[PDB]
């Protein structure tokens, strides 16, 4: 998602680097994770074209 | 072959009319020989959903 | 076969039917809160003390209800729920963080055939089950968390019901009295009130055998300790009076119906009306005074009904649920009245309301006080459904 | 949310959620219904909200006066019971059409039994 | 493109709106007259304060318009039967259906018969009577379905009550059709003694 | 005038049978507001739209083609096997499910202008992330379906054990118990194999007689002290647990 | 050898054909049933003499848009009756059985299609299916419940299409365009134990899941036999014959010749390669060939629609004295080939939804 609720960062733990996920925000029960993959745009609709949320106004 | 022999099958059975469903499709078997042609009409198979596909992993 | 695959089909219609309700659902009914539950609750009702948070619509409300199960094990289990007060306050009317929780769980015996509280002490219930003993609890005593040691504690149950039943009715004035039904064909009294400590199973205080057929509901008078009456699959209500000698014989009797006859509802407001439903898609009413004539009659329902009772604040109003997955309202004061083609098209004048807002079958619906227009229901796909109807209809 | 909008406040495009209905119980309730008009004539002859009735005489009945009158009997079976009428009710009354609201509760399932069916369909429990 | 197959597509969603609305008119989800935007129906104001003590007087009188009693002790005559051997007449009683059976029972008893002769059409015969008592009961006809009859030589049948409470036939003359496994029928005339 | 689309490659229209009346649900409207109201509810498996006549008045429609029409009851219902899916002859386990629909009715004013869900829980079924395969609600909480080693692992890394050729039997089964017990609790730091050969020790002391590596293993132990990752005493006590 | 076309048969969908199969699970005197499954439709028919082929129950996947591709017939021992069970691109299991007039067994949890359908030979309620998603997992139908998945991380990182029992169903050999020659012992203690227990397994007893095993180790492997697609293997006894994409029939056998089978070690790498029956102008994969229920009389087809026709008697490719059929209305595309249960009769399908019968002038 362009905006997840959940984040990616690369860890450094032990001399071996690993990734971390944690949440951007406050989750409750059975919300679905998204993370933001961090390709270009292009890239972006040629992968992940969908995101599934327009603006309220 | 031995239990071949012992386990009794059940032959075969022909199709029977439907008058529920007579609007069924009909498929007439072309026969390419000098047999006649032979027509049987068709039943809808069991509806099932989907799983979008993924490759086997551990 | 035909019948399998015609209820296949009717899977399909059932499906679109509720499609069709919960769509047009908002623009017709001014409440919409649904609840579904892990296990089915024969029955619920709820708590007559509620409490309104100063400055948030939500109210605290609290539900008292019992579980059924395959195999497994059931609890005496009591839910709070969070409704708005107000409507001018827009999750989509308050804090996302939900307004529905649970909070009690009791071990309990089989599945809870009826259950109430005393009203004289709404924190002692009487559980009737499968088993011929009516468990009593007392939540504020028990602990609230379950206990997995599987062992129940229903302290001060009743006995004197050979076998289980359907029937619960508390007294009104008498403190501690409850009148209780089963397939006996008897019908049990306890006096709480009077319970030493015995032995923690309590003997029926008085026994009555007055229907030839299995009694399934009693009641008594909602005013008055000394009058109650029974009602029983033999298609006749019978009427009851305290001290009236022989418990074999009635002060009154009449036949209610063409076919069984399973739910029985005084008026709280006015003394003389009675009014009963019945197993063939009828609901009925009498008088104290008039038992050889019915008053009226409802038709609107389509299959078996086994609940009724009578609306709080409105005594002009009158409800019931049945097995047709249909809940309609009938407004007393429009009985007979004149009405446009389109009203007679619809139903008739004295109909108030139709509910049927849910898949599976709704075997219980209850309101609360200082609620009059908001109902809870019980449908078997463990669905709790809370609901309050536009003003418009009623001005 | 006070701000909050209409419920079509969920995406733009989604894939398809797959559909509870079934093709070939289509069929069979077409059927169902292909012969159901076939008797009732809902519709062609009720144009979808009506239902002709062709009416016939069972029995004739003479009074000591000049009343005569027939106990009407209409085609469909599945009618409302049978009534007595006057001669110079016949030709008159011989094409009923009846509304679906003025329809008798217990023709409701002797119609279609899928108008309503009854879940349990036997006392398995209450 | 061909609209056979623009229709094709859309038959499926107009053949189920047209099976819901058959379902719908006759077992509806919800109330037409409390749609907000069709306000017209139901548009007359609830006034609670309507006292409903007066519904037992109101409805008193209603059976005192409405009080219904019976003649007493069928009794009937036999004239003669038509057609291009005797005859046998049976009686039924309706039952409704209870909570446990799938349909409602039906129970058969024999009333009687009659040697009818072949066809007869006139000057047969030299006049003969079939006596029924008060089989029919108010009291059972409240717990049962109204009572019907049967007739045998070839089928027929004929009902005697209505749910209305009020009884269908009466003192006049009845010509009864024939079926078989216009037509075969038997005449006869009613009366009460 | 009532028009039928089908990405306009083929198109239909029909006329008023009369004028405020509904095609399908034979309902007398009366209103304009009504009519369109009626059809955008009672009929939410098409779609309504307003395209104006020369006399006002006309209706295009089509197809719902992201129509909601699908199973609302309990998820699990479905993917059951026929004569079991839609039993209703006794109770289902499935998660609390709550929903709210309804803040408040906005009872706006009718007009012609006004035309062109607060979920909580659980929704949908939950399938076993180890097989694909549908995960009852009975089981919301052991369903982990991974620990601190997964299986097939210890069978992958035994055989890469015996790939080894310069390492005898005897010294080669010692690298596999040792690695196999790791991995079973995932020790991170110092302190832990300290304490972590004590308890293997004790683990499999007896094994250790069995397969008659108690000398080999003590060749590892000294190994351990050459990495400078266990103490002296440490060693001491491993031989009183060994005999 | 002595092989002539007596009937010809086309079906009037015109769609290309799939997999066929005879009622080897018969009993004597019992009706001559072969099935056959085209892209959505599946049929039976029954040969006869003269060589009349009456046509048999037909039934249409009106739902699912997709072609199915695998079929093979099933045994219920409860019931005595036949059945049989079919998948395709949609990769779900449909199991007809024809004394019903439908299917109430559904197998879903397959990824990708599924391209191959073949029961144990011993138990008729084992089923291992192979699909695109690299799976061998197998379903317990009398039970419901799924069994141990072979393959998985160390199996194919290409798709499986191939996979037979052996005789006694003691070991599986499977293949896919990996080109990887992997087999998984039956035999193994392990799983007969969960076999033992998914008999009788029950979630009404209790809440714990069933736990299918999966595994991911060969009893032997290899790639060396083929540089192009092979498309089809089955179990020579001892032996394992292949087919490819490079018009070569090769048989072989794994190690030397006297390494066994049941005695060699999942380590073990080497090959001896055996079979030398050559064809040609057949390069296109997704063919698939058949064998007689004595394991006696091979018969293959072609793309060009030519027929392949081979004996398992003291013929041997030492020298391969080929017998190739050939009809001249038969030549658009040979989809599948299956022997009945005997010498006498075959039948043949060509991909123009085109039936062409082939009976022994025995």
């Amino acid at each position: 998602s362009v905006n997840p609720n959940c984040y990616a960062k690369v860890m450094m733990v032990n001399g071996d680097h690993r990734i971390g996920i944690f949440a951007k925000r406050a989750i409750q029960t059975g919300e679905e994770l998204f993370f933001d993959y961090r390709y270009s745009q292009a890239d972006a609709l040629k992968y992940v074209g969908i995101e599934r949320e327009m603006e309220i106004p | 072959n031995q239990e071949w022999k012992q386990r009794r099958i059940q032959p075969v059975h022909i199709l029977t009319s439907v008058s529920s469903l007579r609007g069924t499709r009909e498929c007439s078997v072309t026969s390419d020989l000098d047999f006649p042609t032979q027509v049987i009409p068709l039943k809808t198979l069991n509806a099932v959903a989907s799983v979008p596909i993924m490759y086997s992993w551990s | 076969k035909e019948a399998a695959f015609d209820d296949a089909v009717e899977e399909r219609v059932i499906n679109e039917e509720y499609k069709i309700w919960k769509k047009n659902t908002p623009f017709l009914y001014d409440l919409v809160m649904t609840h579904a539950l892990e296990w089915p609750s024969l029955t619920a009702q709820w708590l007559p003390d509620v409490t309104r948070p100063e400055g948030k619509d939500f109210s605290i409300h609290r539900l008292v209800l019992g579980t059924h199960t395959s195999d497994e094990q059931n609890h005496l289990v009591i839910a709070s729920v969070q409704l708005p007060n107000d409507d001018a306050q827009f999750g989509g009317f308050g804090s996302v963080s939900g307004k529905i929780e649970i909070e009690i769980k009791i071990n309990h015996e089989g599945e809870v055939n009826r259950a109430r509280y005393m009203p004289q002490n709404p924190c002692i219930i009487a559980t009737k089950t499968p088993s011929s003993d009516v468990l009593v609890f007392d939540y504020t005593k028990h602990p609230s968390k379950p206990d997995p040691s599987g062992e129940c504690n229903p302290d001060l149950r009743l006995r004197g019901h050979q076998k289980e039943g359907y029937g619960l009715s508390w007294n009104p004035n008498l403190s501690g009295h409850l009148l209780s039904a089963s397939d006996d064909h008897t019908i049990c009294l306890w006096d709480i009130s009077a319970v030493p400590k015995e032995g923690k199973v309590v003997d029926a205080k008085t026994i009555f055998t007055g229907h030839t057929a299995v009694v399934e509901d009693v009641s008594w008078h909602l005013l008055h300790e000394s009058l109650f009456g029974s009602v029983a699959d033999d298609q006749k209500l019978m009427i009851w009076d305290t001290r009236s000698n022989n418990t074999s014989k009635p002060s009154h009797s009449v036949d209610a119906h063409t076919a069984e006859v399973n739910c029985l509802s005084f008026n709280p407001y006015s003394e003389f009306i009675l009014a009963t439903g019945s197993a063939d898609k009828t609901v009925a009413l009498w008088d104290l005074r008039n038992l050889k004539l019915k008053l009226h009659s409802f038709e609107s329902h389509k299959d078996e009904i086994f609940q009724v009772q009578w609306s709080p604040h409105n005594e002009t109003i009158l409800a019931s649920s049945g097995t047709d997955r249909r809940l309609n309202v009938w407004d007393l004061s429009k009985i007979g009245e004149e009405q446009s083609p389109e009203d007679a098209e619809d139903g008739p004048p004295e109909l108030l309301f139709i509910h049927g807002g849910h898949t599976a079958k709704i075997s219980d619906f209850s309101w609360n006080p200082n609620e009059p227009w908001v109902i809870c229901s019980v449908s078997e796909d463990n669905i709790m459904q809370v609901w309050q109807m536009a003003e418009n209809i009623y001005n | 949310n006070k701000r909050r909008k209409l419920k079509n406040k969920r995406r733009r495009s989604l894939p398809r959620p797959h559909d509870f209905f079934d093709a070939q119980t289509l069929d069979a309730i077409r059927h169902r219904a292909i012969c159901f008009n076939l008797s009732a004539h809902i519709e062609s002859l009720g144009k979808g909200h009506s239902v002709v009735f062709h009416s016939t005489v069972i029995a004739k009945r003479k009074e000591d006066s000049g009343k005569i009158k027939l106990l009407l009997h209409w085609m469909p079976e599945d009618i409302l019971p049978d009534v007595w009428v006057n001669e110079s009710e016949r030709h008159q009354l011989k094409t009923k059409v009846v509304h679906l609201s003025k329809l008798p509760k217990d023709t409701a399932l002797l119609l279609d039994p899928n108008i309503y069916r009854t879940m349990p369909q036997k006392r398995l429990k209450r | 493109a061909d609209h056979e197959l623009f229709l094709q597509a859309f038959e499926k969603p107009t053949q189920i709106y047209r099976f819901l609305r058959t379902r719908n008119l006759i077992a509806p989800i919800f109330l037409h007259r409390t749609l907000t935007y069709m306000s017209h129906r139901n548009s007359r104001t609830n006034i609670k304060r309507k006292t409903f003590k007066v519904d037992d007087m109101l409805s008193k009188v209603e059976k005192m318009k409405g009080e219904q009693e019976s003649h007493s002790h069928l009794q009937l005559t036999f004239t003669g039967f038509f057609h291009k051997v005797t005859l046998e007449v049976l009686l039924v009683k309706v039952c409704h259906k209870k909570r446990k059976d799938v349909s409602c029972p039906i129970r058969q008893v024999p009333t009687g018969k009659k040697q009818v002769p072949l066809n007869p059409d006139l000057n047969q015969t030299k006049p003969s009577l079939a006596v029924s008592s008060n089989e029919f009961e108010p009291s059972n006809s409240h717990m049962v379905k109204s009572y019907s009859l049967l007739f045998r030589v070839f089928v027929a049948q004929m009902t005697v009550f209505d749910k209305n409470r009020r009884l269908q036939l009466l003192d006049g003359e009845y010509e009864v059709a024939m079926q078989e496994m216009q037509g075969p029928t038997l005449q006869f005339t009613l009366r009460w003694t | 005038f009532y028009q039928f689309l089908y990405n306009n490659n083929t198109r239909q229209q029909t006329e008023a049978r009369d004028d405020l009346h509904c095609p399908w649900c034979t309902l007398n409207c009366r209103k304009l507001y009504s009519l369109l109201k009626h059809l955008k509810l009672c009929h939410s498996r098409f779609i309504f739209n307003y395209v104006y006549h020369p006399k006002g008045a006309r209706i295009d429609v089509s197809i719902n083609e992201c129509y909601d029409g699908s199973y609302a009851g309990n998820p699990q219902d479905i993917h059951r096997q026929p004569g079991f899916a839609f039993s209703r002859n006794g109770p289902v386990k499935r998660t609390p499910i709550t929903h709210i629909l309804v803040c408040r009715p906005k009872r706006t004013k009718a007009s012609m202008s006004e035309f062109l869900t607060y979920s909580s829980g659980h929704n949908r079924l939950y399938f076993h992330s180890d097989t694909c395969l549908p995960l009852r609600p009975q089981e919301m909480e052991v369903d982990s379906e991974d620990e601190k080693d997964p299986e097939w692992l210890r069978e992958k890394t035994i055989t890469q054990i015996e790939e080894f050729s310069d390492v005898n039997e005897g010294e080669k089964e010692v690298m596999k118990l040792w690695n196999l017990h790791v991995m079973k609790h995932g020790f991170i730091a110092d302190n832990q194999m300290n304490h972590a050969c004590m308890l293997f020790v004790e683990n499999y002391g007896q094994k250790i007689i069995k397969k008659n590596l108690c000398r080999n293993f003590m060749l590892h132990l000294v190994s351990m002290h050459d990495f400078n990752l266990i103490s002296i005493m440490s060693i001491d006590k491993a031989v009183t647990k060994l005999r | 050898y002595s092989f002539k076309c007596v009937n010809s048969l086309k079906e009037d969908h015109n769609q290309p054909l799939f997999g066929v199969q005879f009622n080897w699970h018969s009993k004597e005197g019992d009706p001559l049933v072969f099935a056959t499954v085209g892209s959505n439709r599946v049929t039976l028919y029954e040969c006869h003499s003269q060589g009349e082929i009456r046509l048999l129950q037909s039934y249409v996947d009106a739902d699912a848009d997709e072609n199915f591709y695998t079929c093979a017939w099933t045994y219920d021992s409860n019931t005595s009756h036949p059945l049989l069970a079919v998948a395709g691109s949609r990769g779900i299991i449909r199991i007809i059985n024809p004394i019903t007039m439908q299917c109430i067994k559904h197998y879903v949890g397959h990824g990708n299609a599924i391209n191959e359908l073949k029961f144990h030979p011993r138990d008729p309620n084992l089923l291992l299916s192979v699909s695109k998603d690299h799976a061998l997992r197998l379903w317990n139908i009398q039970t419901d419940t799924l069994v141990a998945i072979f393959g998985g991380v160390e199996g194919h990182r290409d798709e499986v299409l191939s996979a037979d029992y052996d005789l006694l169903g003691e070991k599986i050999m499977s293949c896919g365009m990996d080109h990887s020659l992997k087999l998984w012992r039956i035999n193994s203690k392990r799983m007969m134990n969960a076999i033992k227990e998914s008999y009788d397994y029950n979630p009404n007893k209790t809440n714990r899941p069933f736990i299918s095993q999966k595994i991911h180790f060969p009893d032997f492997s290899t790639r060396d036999i083929h540089r192009n697609y092979v498309d089809c293997v089955r179990w020579l006894g001892d032996l394992i014959l292949s087919k490819s994409c490079e018009n070569a029939i090769v048989c072989w056998k794994p190690g030397k010749m006297e390494d066994d089978i049941d005695k060699i070690k999942p380590s073990e790498s080497n090959v001896t390669i055996l079979g030398r029956f050559d064809y040609s102008q057949c390069d296109i994969w997704y063919m698939r060939f058949s064998m007689d229920f004595w394991q006696k009389m091979l018969a293959l087809g072609n793309q060009v629609g030519k027929l392949y026709v081979w004996d398992l008697e003291v013929e041997d490719p030492h020298k391969a004295k080929c017998t190739t059929l050939t009809h001249h209305k038969c030549g658009a595309a040979i989809r599948q080939t299956s022997f009945s249960r005997d010498s006498s009769i075959l039948i043949a399908v060509c991909d123009d939804a085109s039936i062409w019968r082939w009976d022994r002038l025995r």
